[PDB]
C-alpha cells in the first residue's frame, strides 16, 4: 500500500502545522520578533481549522497502517485545535512580560498541537506512543517556560521525572501485548482468540497505568495540581484542555477499535478507577484555597466522569457523543476559567472581589464557574446529563451515585468560588482584549450551549467514526 | 528454539530494577539513569517480542523507544543542570514546596 | 432537648465525613517526586493484581 | 398559547430591570411591578377564559390549555407546557406573591437594585415554568434554574446583621440539598425514559407518554423513592428539612426572597402531577411511611417552633409542619383530601407570606430580631401587632382563616382513610395553636425585655399596609368562601384521585 494525493488530502492539519512549525523556526531563527512568530502560529493553526473542511469533503480513510481519519478524528482534532488558538492568545499578554525570549512557546505549543492531532487520528499502537511523546514533550518545554521561578522548575522536573516514567510503563505494556497478539494495529487485539489471557490484561493494564497518568486518574493523578500550579497559566489552560481531549479520544478509539473491551477485568478495574477519580478528585478540593490546584482536582473529577462515560461504549451506543459533547463543554468551561486565570496572570512579573474591578472577566469566571458544577442553563450540565444516562442505560449504579456526590462536593467549591468573585476586598492593548473576547466568546457558548444543545448534539453525531 | 518467557522475563526483571533505582535513589541523576534502564528495558522486550514474531516491528519500536529516551534524556539533562544552578545541590527531596 | 436540631446534625454527618476524608486525602500530596514514582508503581501492582484476580 | 408568555416575561421584565437600571435606581422597581402586575393579569384572563368552574373529569390527561415546541429532538425533548385548574392556581398564586415580593422591596435605594430584580424574576420564572411545564426534562431544568438566583440572593443581598460566611453557609446547603435532590430526580427520570424506551422503542421525555410504560414492582418503587426524595426535600420532609429555616434566617430582610422563592411549594404539586398518576401502586405502598414522616414533621417541626428564639426560624417551621400536614394529605387517594391540600397550600401561602412580611417590617422597626429582646409591643406600635396577630390566629387553624378549611378537609379524607394518623395530626394541631401562642406571647404581649422595645416605634406606610390587609381579605375570603378555588383544580384533582384509585 502506497500514499495517494487523497490520502494527503486527508492529512491536511498534520501538514499545515508541521509546515507552520517548520516556519516559525526559519522565522525565528532569521530574527527574534514576537509578534511575527505569534501571527505566524495563529495563521497556521487557524489554516488546519479551515483545512478541516477540506478533510471532510474527502471522507474517512485508513491513511496509514498507522493513521485513520473520520469525523471522530476531525472533531478531537478540532477540538485540539480551539485550545491551542486560546493557549496562543492567553499567552501572548503572558508573554509580554517576559524577560527571556517569547519565541519558544508558540514552537512548543504548534508541536503540541500536532501531536494531538496525531493522537486524534491515531489507528496503531506506534502512533499511540507517539502522540503521548509528542504531547508530553512540548508540555515538559511549556511547563518549565519561566525556569527562574521555581515553582515552575519544580512542576518541569516532578512533571519531566514521572511522565518518562509513565512512558517507560506504558511502552512495557505495548511490548507485552505486542508479544501476546503479534500486530500492532487497533483492530487486531485478540483477533486470535478465550478473551482474557494474562500476558494482554498485564500489557493492557500497563497501557492503563500511562495512560491514566496522562489523564490525570486515580491513583496516578498525584501530579496534577503540582504541575497544573507551577506551570504558566496558558500552559495549565493547554495541559487541563488539549492534552487531555487527545489523550482520551485516543483511549476511547482503543478501547472501541479492539476487541479486549469486551472483556470484563478491564471493565470493572475501570469501574473502580472511576469511582476512585471522582470521589478523590471532588475530596481534595474542598479545602483548596489556590485556584489552580482546586482546577487540577476539577480536571481529575471530569476526566472520572469521562471514564464512566467511556465504560458503557460496549453496551450502548450513546456512549461516543455523550464522551463528545462533555468534552466539548469541558473544552469551553477550561479555556473560560483558565483564560480568565491567565488575564489576571498577564503580564508576567518576575481572585476575590474580583467584580469590583474587573466585572466581565467575574462574569465569565462564576458562568464557568457554574458549568463545571453541571448546573443547567450551562454546556456542562448538557454533559454530566450525557454521562449520566450512559451510566443509566448500561446499569451502573455505584458510577451514578459517585457522580451525584461528586457534584454535591464540586457544587460546594465551585459555587464557594463563586461568590468569592462578589465579595468586598480589602491591559490598555489589544492583544489582552482580544483574550477577554476569547472567554467571553466561551462564556457565551457555554450558555447558549446550555439553553439550547440541539446543533452541538448535531455536530457531535455527525462526526461518527466506522462502527 | 530460545524461549519467549525467558526473554520478557529478563526485559521485565531490568525494568523493576530501574524502577527500583527511579524510587530508591536520591540524586536526579541517578533517577536518569533508572529511567533509561526502564526504557532499555521496554525497548528489549519490544525488540524480544518482534524477533518472536519474525517482524521488524519490534525494531522500528525499539527505535522509537530509543529517539524518545535520547530526547528525554537531553530534556532532563537540560533540567537538572537547571537545578543544580539554581540550587546548588541534586537533592531532589527538596523539590517540595508545592504541596496540600 | 430537641432545640439543636437533631435531624439537622444527623444529615450534617456526611458533610463532617466528606470534610475529614478530603483533609486525609490531601495529605497525600506531600509534593515529593519519589513518593509519586512510587505510588505509580503502588498503582500498577494494584490494577495488575485486580486484573490477575478475574 | 399564553403559556410560553407566562414564563417569558418575568424573564424579559428582570432582563429590563438590569437594563433600565442605569436610567436610575428607583426605574427597575416600576419595571418589576408593571411586569408582575402583566404576569398576575394573563393568569387571572386564563382563570377567567379557561372555564374551571363547569369541567367534567375525562381522566389522566386533561389540559385546559397546551402548548408544543421541539427542544432536543435527539431525546424526543420538547418545550413542552400545559395548564389545568392546579396549575392555574399555582401559577396566580405566583404572580400574587411575585407582586407582594416586590411591593416588599419597595424602600431599597442601593447601587446595584437592578440584579437584585433580574433575580427575582429569574426565580418567579422558574417557579412558574415548574407549575406549568409537564415535559419531565424542561420541569427537571425549570426546576434546578430557579435555584442559581436563590443562592445568589441569599448569598449577596441577605441578612446584613449577619456575616457573610453564614450567609454562604445557608446558601450552599440549600443549593446542595435541592441540587442533589434535582439529580437523583434526574436519574429517577432519565431510569424511566429508558424502561419505556425498552418498552416501546421511542425517545419520549413526555409525561403522557411515560403514563403508559409497563414496569415491574421494585424498579417502579426506586423511581417513586427518586421522586420522593426531590419532592421531600423540597417540601421539606424530615430529616431532609436543615436547609428551610437556614435559608430563611439568613434571606434578605426585606422578605421578598421567602415569598417569591420558598413560599410556593411545587414539591406538593409535583407529588399530585408526577409522582401518584407516574407510579401509582409504589405510591399506594409508599403512603404509610409516607404519611408517618408526615405525622413526624408536623410534631418535630412545632417542638422546633416553640423552642425558636428567632422569628423567621419560627415561622420557616411553621412551614415545615404545615407542609407534613399537606404530605399526609397527599398519600391518602381521596378527593376531600386532595381538596384541602390544596386549599392548605394557598392558605398556607398567604399566612407566611403576611407573617414573613410583619416579620421584615417588625425587624426594620426594631433593629432586631431576638424573641428574647422585645415584649410588651402591643401599645409601641400602631397596625403591626394586630396584624400579626391575624395571621398567627390564621396559621394555628382558625375558621375565617383558609388555613381552617383545608386542614379540617385534609383530616376529613384522611380519617375516611386513616383514623389513627387523623387523630396524631389533629393533636398535631393543637401544638400547632401551642407554638402560636408562645409566638405572639414571647413577641408582642408582656413587659419590654429591652430598651429599643421601651419607646414609640414609627406606624406602617399605606403600601405595605394595603399589601398587609389585601393578605388579610384573601384569607377571609378564603376561610369564608372557598367554593371557586374548589371549584377551579375540581377537574384536575378528580383525574389524579381517579388515575390514583382506579389502577391499584
Ligand atoms: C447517592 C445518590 C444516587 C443514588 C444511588 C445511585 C442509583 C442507584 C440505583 C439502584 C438501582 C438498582 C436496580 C436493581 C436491579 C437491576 C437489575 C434488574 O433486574 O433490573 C431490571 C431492569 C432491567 O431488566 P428489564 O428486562 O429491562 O426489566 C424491566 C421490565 N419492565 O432495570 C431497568 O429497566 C432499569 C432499573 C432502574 C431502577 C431505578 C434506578 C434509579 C432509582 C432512583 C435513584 C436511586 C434511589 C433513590
Ligand atoms: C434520603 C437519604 C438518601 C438519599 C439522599 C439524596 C441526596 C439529597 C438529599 C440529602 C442531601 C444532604 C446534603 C448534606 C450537606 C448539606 C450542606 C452542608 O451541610 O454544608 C456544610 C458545609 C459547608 O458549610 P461551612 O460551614 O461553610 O463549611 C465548613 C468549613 N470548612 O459543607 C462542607 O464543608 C462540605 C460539603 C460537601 C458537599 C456536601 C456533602 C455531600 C456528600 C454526599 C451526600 C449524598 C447523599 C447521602 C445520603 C444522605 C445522607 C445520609
Ligand atoms: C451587596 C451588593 C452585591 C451586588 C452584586 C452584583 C452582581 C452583578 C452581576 C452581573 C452579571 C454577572 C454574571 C452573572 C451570571
Ligand atoms: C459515596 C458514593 C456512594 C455510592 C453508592 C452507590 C450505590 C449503588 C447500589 C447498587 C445496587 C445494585 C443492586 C443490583
Amino acid at each position: 500500500m502506497t500514499i495517494t494525493p487523497q490520502n494527503l488530502i486527508a492529512l491536511l492539519p498534520l501538514l499545515i502545522v508541521g509546515l507552520t512549525v517548520v516556519v516559525v523556526m526559519l522565522s525565528i531563527a532569521w530574527r527574534r520578533n514576537h509578534f511575527l512568530n505569534a501571527t505566524l502560529s495563529v495563521i497556521g493553526l487557524n489554516a488546519a481549522l479551515v483545512s478541516l473542511w477540506f478533510v471532510g469533503q474527502a471522507g474517512a480513510m485508513d491513511v496509514t497502517p498507522l493513521m485513520r481519519v473520520d469525523g471522530f478524528a476531525m472533531l478531537y482534532t478540532g477540538l485540539v485545535l480551539l485550545a491551542s488558538l486560546a493557549t496562543c492568545t492567553f499567552a501572548y499578554p503572558w508573554l509580554e512580560g517576559y524577560n527571556d525570549n517569547k519565541d519558544e512557546f508558540y514552537l512548543l505549543v504548534l508541536i503540541a498541537a500536532l501531536g494531538g492531532i496525531l493522537l486524534a487520528n491515531a489507528n496503531h499502537l506506534a502512533s499511540l506512543f507517539l502522540g503521548i511523546e509528542l504531547i508530553s514533550l512540548p508540555l515538559f518545554g511549556l511547563v518549565g517556560y519561566a525556569f527562574r521561578q521555581k515553582r515552575s522548575l519544580e512542576a518541569s522536573i516532578k512533571y519531566t521525572i514521572l511522565s518518562a516514567a509513565a512512558s517507560s510503563f506504558l511502552l512495557f505494556g505495548m511490548a507485552l501485548v505486542y508479544a501476546q497478539s503479534g500486530d500492532l494495529s487497533f483492530v487486531a487485539l485478540g483477533k486470535n482468540l478465550m478473551l482474557n489471557e494474562p500476558l494482554l490484561l498485564a500489557g493492557f493494564g500497563l497501557m492503563i497505568v500511562g495512560l491514566g497518568f496522562k489523564l490525570s486518574l486515580v491513583p496516578f493523578h498525584l501530579w496534577t495540581p503540582d504541575v497544573y500550579q507551577g506551570a504558566p497559566a496558558p500552559v495549565s489552560t493547554f495541559l487541563a484542555t488539549a492534552s487531555k481531549i487527545a489523550i482520551f479520544g485516543v483511549v476511547m478509539r482503543l478501547f472501541l477499535y479492539a476487541p479486549v473491551g469486551d472483556s470484563e477485568a478491564i471493565r470493572v478495574v475501570l469501574a473502580i478507577i472511576a469511582f476512585a477519580s471522582i470521589i478523590f478528585g471532588n475530596l481534595m478540593a474542598l479545602s483548596q484555597t489556590n485556584i489552580k490546584r482546586l482546577l487540577g482536582y476539577s480536571s481529575i473529577s471530569h476526566l472520572g466522569y469521562l471514564l464512566v462515560a467511556l465504560i458503557a461504549l460496549q453496551t450502548g451506543e450513546m456512549s461516543m457523543e455523550a464522551v463528545g459533547v462533555y468534552l466539548a463543554g469541558y473544552l469551553f468551561s477550561s479555556l473560560g476559567a483558565f483564560g480568565v486565570v491567565s488575564l489576571m496572570s498577564s503580564p508576567y512579573r518576575g481572585y476575590r472581589g474580583l467584580f469590583w474591578h474587573r466585572p466581565i472577566l467575574a462574569a465569565v469566571m462564576t458562568v464557568m464557574m457554574l458549568s463545571l458544577a453541571g448546573i443547567p442553563m450551562t454546556l456542562g450540565f448538557i454533559g454530566k446529563f450525557y454521562v449520566l444516562a450512559v451510566g443509566v442505560q448500561a446499569h451502573l449504579w455505584w458510577l451514578v451515585g459517585a457522580v451525584v456526590v461528586g457534584s454535591a462536593i464540586g457544587l460546594y467549591y465551585y459555587l464557594r468560588v463563586a461568590v468569592s468573585l462578589y465579595l468586598h476586598a480589602p491591559p490598555s492593548n489589544w492583544q489582552y482584549s482580544a483574550g477577554g473576547i476569547v472567554v467571553l466568546i466561551s462564556a457565551l457558548l457555554v450558555l447558549v450551549l446550555g439553553v439550547w444543545p440541539q446543533p452541538l448534539i448535531s455536530i457531535v453525531r455527525l462526526a461518527m467514526p466506522l462502527m | 528454539m530460545i524461549p519467549l518467557q525467558h526473554g520478557l522475563i529478563l526485559a521485565a526483571i531490568l525494568f523493576v530494577l530501574g524502577l527500583t533505582g527511579l524510587v530508591i535513589r536520591r540524586n536526579l541523576l541517578f533517577m536518569l539513569i533508572g529511567l533509561e534502564i526502564m526504557i532499555n528495558a521496554s525497548a528489549l522486550a519490544f525488540v524480544v517480542a518482534g524477533s518472536y514474531w519474525g517482524q521488524t516491528d519490534g525494531q522500528v519500536m525499539y527505535i522509537l523507544a530509543i529517539s524518545l529516551a535520547a530526547a528525554e534524556a537531553s530534556i532532563g539533562l537540560a533540567l537538572l543542570l537547571q537545578l543544580h544552578r539554581r540550587r546548588q545541590n541534586l537533592n531532589i527531596d527538596s523539590v517540595s514546596e508545592m504541596r496540600g | 432537648l430537641l432545640k439543636r436540631d437533631p435531624l439537622n446534625s444527623m444529615m450534617n454527618i456526611p458533610a463532617v465525613l466528606s470534610r475529614f476524608a478530603g483533609k486525609g486525602l490531601l495529605l497525600s500530596e506531600n509534593g515529593y517526586l519519589r513518593w509519586y514514582v512510587a505510588s505509580m508503581s503502588i498503582g500498577a501492582v494494584v490494577v495488575l493484581a485486580l486484573l490477575m484476580v478475574l | 398559547m399564553l403559556l410560553p408568555w407566562l414564563i417569558l416575561i418575568p424573564f424579559i421584565g428582570g432582563f429590563l430591570c438590569w437594563q433600565t437600571e442605569r436610567f436610575g435606581v428607583k426605574v427597575p422597581r416600576w419595571i418589576a411591578l408593571i411586569t408582575m402586575g402583566l404576569t398576575l393579569a394573563l393568569s387571572l384572563q386564563l382563570w377567567l377564559q379557561g372555564g374551571y368552574s363547569l369541567t367534567q373529569s375525562a381522566g389522566i390527561p386533561q389540559w385546559q390549555s397546551e402548548f408544543d415546541m421541539p427542544w432536543i429532538p435527539r431525546f424526543g425533548i420538547s418545550i413542552h407546557l400545559a395548564i389545568d385548574g392546579l396549575s392555574l392556581l399555582m401559577v396566580v398564586l405566583t404572580g400574587l406573591l411575585g407582586v407582594l415580593a416586590v411591593l416588599c422591596s419597595w424602600k431599597e435605594i442601593e447601587k446595584y437594585q437592578g440584579f437584585f430584580h433580574l433575580n427575582l424574576m429569574w426565580i418567579l420564572g422558574g417557579v412558574i415554568g415548574v407549575f406549568l411545564a409537564i415535559d419531565m426534562f424542561l420541569f427537571f431544568f425549570f426546576w434546578e434554574m430557579m435555584l442559581v438566583p436563590m443562592y445568589f440572593l441569599i448569598a449577596l443581598w441577605g441578612h446584613k446583621a449577619s456575616d457573610g460566611k453564614t450567609r454562604i453557609t445557608a446558601a450552599t446547603k440549600f443549593f446542595i440539598y435541592t441540587q442533589a435532590s434535582g439529580l437523583v430526580m434526574l436519574i429517577a427520570i432519565l431510569a424511566l425514559v429508558f424502561v419505556h424506551y425498552n418498552a416501546t422503542g421511542v425517545w419520549t421525555f413526555n409525561y403522557e407518554e411515560l403514563l403508559n410504560t409497563p414496569m415491574s414492582s421494585g424498579v417502579e418503587y426506586l423511581l417513586m423513592l427518586g421522586f420522593f426524595i426531590a419532592f421531600a426535600v423540597k417540601m421539606p420532609v424530615v430529616p431532609l428539612h436543615g436547609w428551610l429555616p437556614d435559608a430563611h434566617s439568613q434571606a434578605p430582610t426585606a422578605g421578598s426572597v421567602d415569598l417569591a422563592g420558598i413560599l410556593l411549594k411545587t414539591a406538593a404539586y409535583g407529588l399530585l402531577r408526577f409522582s401518584l398518576p407516574l407510579f401509582p401502586n409504589a405510591s399506594a405502598e409508599f403512603a404509610p411511611i409516607a404519611m408517618w414522616l408526615g405525622v413526624i414533621g408536623i410534631f418535630y417541626g412545632a417542638w422546633m417552633a416553640f423552642a425558636q428564639t428567632d422569628i423567621k426560624r419560627l415561622i420557616a417551621y411553621t412551614s415545615v409542619s404545615h407542609m407534613g400536614f399537606v404530605l399526609i394529605a397527599i398519600y391518602t387517594g381521596s378527593q376531600l383530601a386532595y381538596q384541602g391540600a390544596v386549599i392548605q397550600m394557598i392558605a398556607h401561602g398567604l399566612s407566611a407570606a403576611g407573617l414573613f412580611i410583619l416579620c421584615g417590617q417588625l425587624y426594620e422597626r426594631i433593629h432586631t430580631r431576638d424573641m428574647r429582646m422585645m415584649g410588651g409591643l402591643w401599645s409601641k406600635m400602631k397596625w403591626l401587632p394586630a396584624l400579626s396577630l391575624f395571621f398567627a390566629v390564621a396559621t394555628l387553624g382558625m375558621p375565617g382563616t383558609g388555613n381552617f378549611v383545608g386542614e379540617f378537609m385534609i383530616l376529613f379524607g384522611s380519617f375516611q382513610v386513616v383514623p389513627v394518623i387523623t387523630v396524631i395530626s389533629t393533636f398535631g394541631l393543637v401544638f400547632a395553636s401551642v407554638y402560636s401562642l408562645a409566638m405572639l406571647h414571647r413577641a408582642y404581649f408582656g413587659k419590654a425585655k429591652s430598651q429599643i422595645a421601651s419607646q414609640e416605634l414609627p406606624g406602617m406606610s399605606l403600601r405595605e399596609l394595603f399589601m398587609i390587609l389585601l393578605l388579610v381579605v384573601l384569607l377571609v375570603l378564603l376561610g369564608f368562601y372557598p367554593q371557586p378555588i374548589l371549584d377551579t383544580s375540581h377537574s384536575a384533582i378528580g383525574n389524579i384521585q381517579q388515575w390514583f384509585v382506579n389502577s391499584v
